[PDB]
């Protein structure tokens, strides 16, 4: 057995009197694995999308350009943004319309909630949270997606409001970090809310965010285009008129 | 890139000397014009050191430097004229056209012939023109040339003085650093024959400017530390009028001198002090020079200032003779003690706070370090009295000594005080009493007890041990004055030839401490002694301890080695009994630098297995190399300590076990925590299975440095560990004795042997006796304990600025910090980099520390060195 | 002249060097090596005199023992417990119950006790080390000084008068005062020159994550000090670990009581720690417990204020001995131009003026410099400045 | 290996001869002496035995353990990973200088005698917190400010490049630095540019991060913070936003108000203890000095109060002139018209005002920038 060929974190069978090595086991899975299947993002693509086509537009201008074409922003001498903000009702798409953009552009999806099942997956202590990063930048082409819970998206305010812990102060490290003491490049991070009227004023400062898009509840073409997309699965009869069943709805959500 | 256009140089100029060959006939107008033309371009071009490549000497070389080198030869009708126009163009590029080995081939433009009066020319360059010529031919041709036949043709009859103008003009424009090159070019050239290139320069620096020559005089001093003995002497002779012909200060020539009286001869130190005691110059500077010329770096200069002007001038040497020790007690005494000394410390014997005679002859010891600057006991004591009528006798003999060891520097009431306790009819009371009054009056060089009292006990010699406890302190109180009474009143103590061989040894010792260089008869009685004395017997080491050491110490301090070969061609004997090849041959090497020379003696035998046949001189050499430490430069410590380790440590079982770790001793005396750690890693391990008493006195030789750190503390805690193991009988007066002698009180630590700039130092001769005092077994009942005490004693204490004015107005006003360690630097060259400190006391000024001046005082008595400097009084700065 | 001839010759004799040290042959060290210049005796004598003479003899804790024969009861932490007997060479006398012994891997005989647990956290408050700063530089204070040495050092120097006089020196002592007037320099002073130990701890490593915690870690500070003869123990910022009970409502902020109580109670009552002396620091003592303020514990409670005029002078010129100053400054002036200010303020002030000395090119600081750096310092930093709401110790 | 630094000649002149020759000649004797004995009485090989022969008392076998307590006698008591821990003998050639409690031992198999010494294993947090390049270009990008400039390179890269201007006449370099004033002004910034030019190690910490969701944690990452800093070298330690400790607070604390508190009184011990400090400096910034506490900002701690305000016309022109270098400007736009945008414009502004034209630009693949692109991204930016 050679040297060369044992690298870090493998794993191989020793002898039992004198422990030599002996073989070299298959393999192990890797930690991002894990905490993907634990997370359990229903992934999908941009065939699914009812009316958002300008939506589709503004945020390919942002997040797969950068990537495949940097000359085409060194020709303008301009800074390639880092991080996009993404508002509205709630149940309107934008988790969606992020994950078929990762998906789309073969990026590897990350998404960060705080919770502590994972908490073993990325580090022993973790006092930190940039510590991410480390298995981040293994994967170079990377999206890093944070969803505000329903505790600012339905709740607000807990009667003084004050500060949330989670999602606000975690991207404020993170843009942070990337904004110049970063070296390793096509690494982003999106932001997901409703009412950013809310949002704090460190995080509402020019040069942080880079574009903000908006999604507004469905109008009666774009739920005409919901029910049609959502009526593929089901044996269906020849005739429905789908229009007045789009027109019963008072524009709720999609 | 581009080609031409701009270089109108290489179009003409170069064509010119291809068409030179057609135009060295039916042209001679052309072949002087065109040269004069090149050369009048090249030297507007060259007024400047910044465009080193010439657009006609850099440019040439593609296919002139052919012309160039067929110029001379290669015309067979050179004038007069063009003659010079010809070397001249041909010796500015044949310097730099060669490879690295052109001082070989200087000879075909330049050294061949001088044409006209290029040095006239040459005040345009640093070291390009000329200077380079000069030290080319200085390199290669003039060593060749010069090396024995200086006397010949043009070739060296003009290039000495083409030498010495070149050596002029390095410091005639600004004398920069090529005046520091000048020097070096004057001691290449004719290193042997150095004194007509130092009188060449000697008339430059006379004449070249007021400021020019104290940078000069420290260079030469700097460099005067390593040279041949001929060129070490010349040397030595020729940078005496440089403080003094050329200089007015007329101060530090004589205490520079100091390195010229043992290494040249003797006659140089007696007419420089004849000159100074002619050269009285008033009182001031005289007086300032002559107070440390008694004990600080020389002596026997009581007696050549006896003029017939004995009133003001002529009188203060008798003030050297024998008021100076007394000024020094004083001193000590009375701006110490009235400032931060207390009548009696005795922490030492407190710090057992965290039963037999051995502890109480320790005691002694421990009151002796406590009781120092003129600590004297009125029955403080009685203790060691109480224990003289119990037991250790010798023990009691070193405890009665102790009471003049702790009053230092008494000649006033010492002597009764020691009678106080004298009379008591022992044979080891009176020897006591006697070490005692030796150890008060040291350094006092008076007549007090010459052939009186001294004589009075050496009259009563039908006794035991008492007889040689009569002579050391004698001798020592003589140790200062190298009158050859003393030596011939000794000389017949030791060839008595009766059974008191202790008394020869101690005679040997005393008398080499007084006299060391002139009357070879006293070292062929000691050498004649020996023969007969230990020829016919095979006893103890006691002979090898005087024998060898008394002829070492009768013929010190002389490098010419000559008196060493003539010994040891007179004592041709077996290895065995030649212990004193590599002891007398090491005497006469105080200070010098002989790695060479300890190589070759290192050769006799390197390993050699020692196999119980020259353990002698095995011992010898180990000594040896501890030898070469007086003046080492901070150069060849770390090599030395280097060969220790890989030599003595890394292998031996008797020689490189047990001796080791003494040479650290010799090595330095201030303490640095390298040494510090390195003897601790080989002492604090127990390694029973070697000669535990030789780790004890590694130990002993680990802390045998004074000036004890906060540090020292750690050695209480291996007493901790000395309970148990290292029994007290065999460990515990060791480490106590160690201990308490670093931290003594808190000043009296200087042990280096280091007086005043760089003076070798002969203490080192009271402390080579007790270097060759722990070598053996038995640590210390009868011989060791009276002569480890009192080894050595002329130590100044404490002071280093104070005014010693006729009032003694001034007390205090400097600023301390680490001490000069600069060689080049800018006008006013830095020292160091501590000036974070500044007191207005004349306490202690540290021992790598030195204090300057401000508010207008400079010094103006010594600026030098003295550690007295009277600090005239000075107003011309507003 | 032959600088390249003699650039060569070092430089082959330096790579000579460097071969030939390679050519001995002290390398590795990757698994920590000794170099073999140090172990090379040592290679055969501890083969047969260090690995089957010595065995890996266990350690164990008894627990209890019965009378007229020894049969020791003997836990372990994780293997089960004994009954087991000595060994030949050891005495029954020092076989006391509940401390470390040695243990057999075989037959489970007790060889050797054993020194208790230490808590690696606790030992590494030891200094073991001394500061650089001493009495001389602490001007403006005497009567501070003097009242401070009178208690710390005094009775440990000579302890034969107070004896003779039957006399119970004072134990502790607190000093309080605004900050940067002395407190923690005098600190430094007082365990420069010592010479018994001097523990140190700060209120912030009380603080644990775990309860009951910080009781077992006062508990352990306080054998660890009684094991030895007599020495110091410093406490920094005492007013992060007790200010009082005040348990109202949810209980919120009473395990740091727990800590206190158990700091109090270390201090008086059944047979007190004895020949330990504390000493405590802080800046706003208003906050403090009542009860652990009382004579007994707190008995000497020295206070540092700002400098009136004269201790403004002493910080001077202490504080610029060290200088390039010409020979007409005045510092009585500069003293009277800062009516209310601390030595850190005097030392910035100095610090500034050789700044703007060094500004543009000169060499030696002149008066307007001083002048300058008083106006830029005190009168224009007075925005901040720190002191005046904590004269009030609020 | 500092063996002679007496090479004070530094020339052609005979002392650097000499000076070299004469160490030569020691070094040649000193080599000499020591081969005499390893080609006259070797006895045996003493270069590959040793080796084989420590290693066959070695086995192959070879376990870790970590030191509790060592007694003088060459023996300790070293734990094991299991739990039990031993009364194990040192062995000789363990080069015993090293040892020290929580270091990784390593220890033989059969009768758990300590063999060797283990290297570390890195940390996973230095690397966290450590820069390893420079961020962008020095002070020639800034522009505007030239007078904080100065300041912060007296703090800081004086003393580094010259030590000696500070020697001459016996002073010490200003202990800290502090940078204040309105939001997006050119603090970080600055600091980017000090972490470019300089040479010592940077480590950056956001002030968030300092409170965490146990208790006694944020003393504890002050202690480790402070030791690592003290550990690698001359190091510079970059503390942004700490104003943002006190003025915010998060249920997720399990402690209330008074962690915050000890995490503080911790931050001044650190800053201001007793014991020695070494050569650490420290920058902070923040833009609402006015929540501090005053006596973390006393001096001796904090020495030096930077403020940066908000840039005039002049500063205005420059920032244009600075952010556009790269830009292919046509003739149509002037930066007059758009230096009276705002009353109170700050730098920040101008940057996302050129980004965002150069995006609209592009939109319309459009390499040129018209005025239009101006006039509407100033309204899409500022007013909103
Ligand atoms: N008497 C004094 N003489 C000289 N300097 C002093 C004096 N008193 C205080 N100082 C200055 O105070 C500085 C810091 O003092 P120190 O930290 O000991 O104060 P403190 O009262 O313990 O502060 P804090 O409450 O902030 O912990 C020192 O660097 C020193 O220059
Ligand atoms: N004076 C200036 N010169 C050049 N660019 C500037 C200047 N001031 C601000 N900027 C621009 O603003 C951007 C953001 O500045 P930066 O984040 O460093 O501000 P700040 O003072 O740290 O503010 P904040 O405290 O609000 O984060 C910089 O990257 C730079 O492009
Ligand atoms: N425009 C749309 N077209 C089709 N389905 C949609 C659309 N918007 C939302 N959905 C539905 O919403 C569900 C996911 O909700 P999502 O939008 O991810 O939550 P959020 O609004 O918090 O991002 C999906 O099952 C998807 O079918
Ligand atoms: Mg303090
Ligand atoms: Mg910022």
């Amino acid at each position: 057995i050679d040297i060369n060929d044992v690298t870090p974190n493998c794993r191989v069978a020793l002898r039992n009197d004198s422990y030599t090595l002996h073989k070299i086991l298959p393999n192990k899975v890797d930690p991002l694995v894990s905490l993907m299947m634990v997370e359990k993002v229903p992934d999908s693509t941009y065939e699914m999308i009812g009316g958002l086509d300008k939506q589709i537009k503004e945020i390919k201008e942002v997040i797969e350009l950068p990537v495949k074409h940097p000359e085409l922003f060194e020709a303008l001498g301009i800074a390639q943004p880092k991080g996009v903000l993404l508002y509205g009702p709630p149940g309107t798409g934008k988790t969606l319309l992020a994950r078929a953009v990762a998906h789309h552009t073969d990026c590897t999806f990350i998404r960060v909630s705080g919770s502590e099942l994972v908490q073993k997956f990325i580090g022993e202590g973790a006092r930190m949270v940039r510590e991410l990063f480390v298995m981040a930048r293994e994967h170079a082409p990377s999206i890093i997606f944070m969803d505000e819970i329903d505790s600012i998206g339905s709740s607000r305010l807990e009667g003084g409001s004050g500060g949330d812990s989670e999602v606000q102060r975690t991207m404020l490290e993170l843009l942070n970090q990337l904004d110049g003491f970063e070296a390793t490049k096509n690494i982003k991070v999106i932001m997901a809310t409703n009412r950013i009227d809310i949002l704090d004023s460190a995080l509402l400062r020019p040069g942080r965010i880079d574009r903000k898009i908006e999604f507004p509840p469905p109008n009666e073409e774009a739920r005409l285009d919901i029910l049609k997309i959502h009526s593929r699965k089901m044996n269906l009869t020849r005739g429905i008129n789908l229009r007045k069943i789009a027109e019963l709805m008072p524009g709720a959500s999609g | 890139m581009e080609e031409g256009g701009r270089d109108k140089a290489p179009v003409q100029p170069q064509q010119s000397p291809a068409a030179a060959p057609g135009g060295t006939d039916e042209k001679p107008s052309g072949k002087e014009r065109r040269d004069a033309g090149d050369k009048d371009k090249e030297q507007e071009l060259s007024e400047e050191d910044k465009q080193l490549q010439d657009e006609l000497e850099m440019l040439v070389e593609r296919l002139g430097e052919k012309d160039t080198s067929l110029y001379r030869p290669a015309l067979e009708e050179l004038r007069r004229q063009i003659r010079s126009s010809t070397t001249s163009m041909t010796s500015v590029p044949k310097p730099l056209k060669f490879l690295r080995p052109h001082y070989g081939k200087l000879k075909e433009i330049y050294e061949n012939m001088a044409p006209g009066e290029n040095k006239r020319f040459a005040a345009d360059i640093i070291s390009v023109l000329a200077m380079t010529m000069s030290g080319e031919r200085e390199c290669l041709k003039y060593r060749l040339v010069g090396s024995q036949e200086e006397l010949a043709s043009w070739g060296h009859e003009y290039v000495r003085h083409l030498a010495g103008e070149v050596a002029k003009e390095w410091q005639e424009l600004d004398d920069a650093e090529k005046v520091q090159r000048e020097p070096l070019l004057t001691l290449v050239k004719e290193i042997v024959p150095y004194n007509m290139a130092h009188n060449a320069e000697h008339e430059a620096c006379d004449l070249l400017m007021e400021i020019e020559q104290v940078d000069m005089l420290e260079k030469d001093i700097d460099e005067n530390a390593y040279a041949k003995v001929c060129l070490y002497l010349t040397s030595c002779v020729n940078y005496v009028p440089e403080p003094e012909n050329s200089a007015l200060l007329r101060c530090a020539l004589g205490v520079f001198r100091k390195f010229s009286r043992f290494p040249e001869a003797l006659r140089l130190a007696l007419m420089l002090n004849d000159m100074e005691l002619v050269e009285d110059i008033f009182t001031s500077c005289k007086d300032v020079v002559v107070q440390k010329q008694m004990a600080f770096m020389l002596g026997r200069h009581g007696v050549f200032l006896e003029l017939s002007e004995d009133v003001e001038e002529y009188e203060d040497l008798t003030e050297i003779m024998s008021n100076v020790q007394l000024n020094s007690n004083f001193l000590a005494l009375a701006r110490e003690l009235d400032i931060m000394e207390p009548k009696v410390p005795d922490d030492i014997y407190k710090t057992h706070l965290e039963d037999s005679a051995r502890m109480n002859l320790a005691s002694s010891f421990v009151n002796g370090f406590v009781n120092a600057a003129f600590g004297q006991d009125k029955l403080l004591t009685d203790d060691g009295n109480k224990w003289l009528y119990k037991n250790k006798d010798h023990g009691m003999l070193s405890a009665a000594a102790s009471l003049g060891m702790i009053l230092l520097w008494d000649v006033d009431g010492g002597l009764t005080q020691i009678d106080k306790y004298l009379y008591s009819s022992e044979d080891y009371i009176k020897s006591g009493a006697l070490l005692a009054c030796g150890i008060v009056n040291s350094g006092v060089r008076n007549e007090c007890d010459p052939a009186l009292a001294l004589l009075s006990d050496y009259v009563l010699h039908n006794s035991n041990t008492m007889r040689l406890g009569s002579i050391f302190g004698l001798g020592l109180a003589y140790a200062g004055s190298n009158r050859e009474d003393v030596l011939t009143l000794l000389l017949p103590v030791m060839g008595d030839s009766k059974s008191s061989m202790e008394v020869a040894g101690v005679t040997a010792l005393a008398c080499g401490m007084i006299a060391v260089g002139s009357c070879n008869g006293d070292v062929t009685s000691t050498i004649l002694q020996t023969i007969m004395e230990k020829s016919e017997t095979e006893l103890k080491d006691t002979y090898a301890r005087w024998l060898p050491l008394g002829l070492g110490l009768n013929h010190l301090g002389k490098g010419e080695a000559i008196e060493a070969i003539l010994a040891a061609l007179e004592v041709v004997s077996e290895p065995f009994r030649s212990f004193a090849n590599t002891l007398v041959d090491v005497c006469a090497y105080a200070g010098s630098g002989n790695v060479l020379k300890v190589q070759q003696l290192l050769h006799i035998c390197s390993e050699h297995f020692d196999s119980k046949e020259k353990e002698e001189d095995k011992d010898k050499k180990e000594k040896k190399d501890k030898d070469k430490k007086e003046a080492p430069a901070d150069m060849g410590a770390h090599q030395g300590v280097a060969v220790l380790g890989i030599a003595l440590i890394a292998m031996g079982e008797e020689i490189g076990a047990e001796m080791a770790l003494r040479t650290f001793g010799h090595l330095l005396r201030y303490g640095e925590p390298t040494l510090r750690r390195a003897v601790p890693l080989a002492l604090a391990l127990i390694s029973v299975s070697n000669p535990r008493l030789n780790i004890l006195d590694t130990l002993s030789k680990f802390s045998h440095d004074a000036d004890p750190e906060v540090s020292y503390n750690s050695i209480f805690a291996m007493g901790m560990v000395g309970s148990g193991t290292n029994n007290a009988r065999l460990a515990a007066m060791l480490r106590q004795l160690a201990q308490y002698h670093a931290k003594d009180p808190n000043n009296l630590f200087m042990v280096r042997l280091a007086q005043g700039l760089t003076h070798l130092g002969k203490g080192t001769l009271t402390l080579c006796p007790y270097h060759s005092d722990r070598q053996l077994m038995s640590q210390v009942a009868v011989a060791g304990l009276l002569t480890v005490l009192v080894s050595f004693l002329d130590v100044r204490n404490i002071i280093l600025g104070k005014s010693h004015y006729v009032l003694y107005g001034l007390v205090a006003a400097m600023q301390p910090r680490m001490l000069v360690t600069f060689d080049e630097e800018l006008r006013p060259l830095p020292v160091s980099v501590r000036v974070g400190q500044a007191v207005d006391v004349v306490g202690q000024a540290g021992k790598p520390k030195t204090i300057t001046g401000f508010q207008t005082h400079t010094t103006p008595v010594l600026l030098a060195h003295g550690e007295r400097a009277e600090l005239a009084t000075e107003e011309f700065l507003p | 002249t032959y600088s390249r001839q003699i650039k060569q010759v070092e430089d082959d004799i330096q790579q000579l060097l460097k071969k030939i040290n390679e050519l001995t042959g002290i390398k590795e060290s990757d698994t920590g090596l000794a170099p073999p210049a140090l172990w090379d005796l040592a290679a055969d004598k501890q083969t047969l005199q260090s690995e089957q003479p010595l065995q890996v003899a266990r350690c164990t804790k008894i627990i209890n023992a019965d009378s007229e024969d020894p049969k020791y009861i003997i836990n372990v932490k994780q293997f089960a417990k004994f009954v087991v007997d000595l060994s030949d060479q050891v005495a029954p006398t020092d076989i006391e119950e509940g401390m470390r012994v040695g243990v057999d891997r075989n037959k489970y005989q007790i060889h050797i006790p054993l020194p208790p647990k230490i808590d690696p956290t606790v030992t590494m408050m030891q200094v073991e080390e001394k500061p650089d700063v001493t009495y001389s530089d602490v001007g403006g204070c005497k009567e501070q000084i003097e009242k401070l040495r009178e208690v710390v050092e005094t009775p440990l120097l000579h302890p034969e008068r107070f004896v003779n006089l039957g006399i119970e020196p004072p134990k502790g002592v607190l000093l309080f005062g605004p900050p940067g007037t002395g407190k923690t320099l005098c600190a430094r002073a007082v365990a420069n020159r010592t010479d018994a130990c001097f523990i140190r701890v700060i209120g912030s490593e009380l603080v644990q994550k775990y309860v009951g915690e910080g009781a077992r870690m006062v508990r352990e500070l306080f054998e660890m000090a009684r094991t030895k003869k007599a020495c110091l123990i410093f406490f920094d910022e005492i007013d992060a670990i007790g200010g009082a009970r005040f348990d109202d409502g949810a209980g919120g902020d009473n395990e740091v009581q727990r800590t206190m109580l158990e700091l109090i109670n270390q201090l008086d009552g059944f047979d007190p720690r004895g020949n330990i002396k504390v000493l405590m620091a802080t800046n706003r003592p208003d906050t403090l417990d009542p009860a652990l303020m009382r004579p007994g514990r707190l008995d000497r409670k020295i206070e540092f204020s700002l400098p009136d005029l004269e201790g403004r002078t002493h910080i001077f010129k202490i504080h610029a001995r060290s200088m390039s100053v010409e020979r007409d400054i005045r510092f009585e002036l500069l003293a009277r131009l800062c009516p209310n200010s601390t030595g850190a303020e005097i030392r910035s002030v100095c610090t500034e003026a050789g700044m703007f000395a060094i500004r543009a090119r000169r060499k030696i600081a002149t008066e307007k410099d001083f002048l300058e750096a008083v106006n830029k310092v005190i009168k224009s930093y007075a925005k901040f400045s720190a002191t005046p709401r904590y004269m009030t110790y609020n | 290996a500092s063996k002679l630094p007496l090479v004070t000649p530094h020339t052609q002149c005979r002392l650097k001869l000499l000076k070299l020759e004469r160490i030569k000649d020691y070094l040649l004797m000193e080599e000499e002496f020591i081969r005499n004995q390893e080609q006259m009485k070797p006895l045996e090989e003493k270069q590959e035995e040793e080796r084989s022969k420590v290693d066959d008392l070695r086995g192959t076998p070879m376990s870790v353990g970590t030191l509790e307590e060592i007694i003088d006698d060459n023996h300790a008591i070293v734990s094991t990973s299991v739990g039990s821990e031993h009364y194990v003998s040192i062995l000789s050639f363990v080069d015993k200088d090293l040892l020290e409690p929580g270091c990784s031992v390593l220890l033989n198999h059969k009768v758990h005698a300590v063999i060797g010494v283990l290297m570390d294993d890195t940390d996973p947090l230095v690397t966290v917190m450590k820069v390893e390049k420079a961020p962008q270009e020095t002070y020639a990008d800034i522009g505007g400010l030239d007078n904080q400039i100065q300041e912060i390179k007296e703090s800081v890269e004086l003393p580094l490049t010259h030590p000696e201007y500070y020697e001459e006449m016996g002073i010490k370099p200003p202990k800290g630095v502090i940078l204040y004033g309105p939001p997006g002004t050119g603090k970080t910034l600055l600091a980017k540019a000090v972490a470019n030019q300089t040479s010592a190690t940077f480590l950056r910490v956001v002030g968030s991060e300092l409170i965490q969701k146990y208790l006694g944690d944020g003393p504890k990452l002050v202690r480790e913070l402070f030791r690592v800093a003290e550990e690698h070298a001359p190091s510079i330690v970059f503390i942004d936003e700490i104003d943002a400790i006190g003025t915010k607070r998060y249920d997720s604390n399990s402690g209330g108000e008074r962690e915050i508190q000890r995490t503080m009184l911790e931050l001044l011990n650190q800053l201001d203890g007793f014991d020695s400090r070494g050569d650490v400096k420290v920058i902070m910034a923040t833009n609402r000095i006015e929540t501090l506490d005053p006596a973390l900002i006393r001096p001796g701690r904090i020495d030096r109060k930077i403020e940066f305000p908000l840039p005039d016309e002049k500063t205005k022109k420059r920032i244009f002139q600075i952010h556009t270098s790269r830009m292919t400007l046509a003739d149509d736009v002037t930066l007059d018209d758009l230096i009276m945008a705002k009353d109170d414009l700050s730098g920040a502004d101008i940057k996302a005002i050129c980004t965002e034209a150069g995006l609209m630009a592009l939109r319309e693949r459009r390499m040129k920038v018209t005025n239009e692109d101006f006039k509407k991204s100033k309204e899409n930016v500022l007013y909103k």
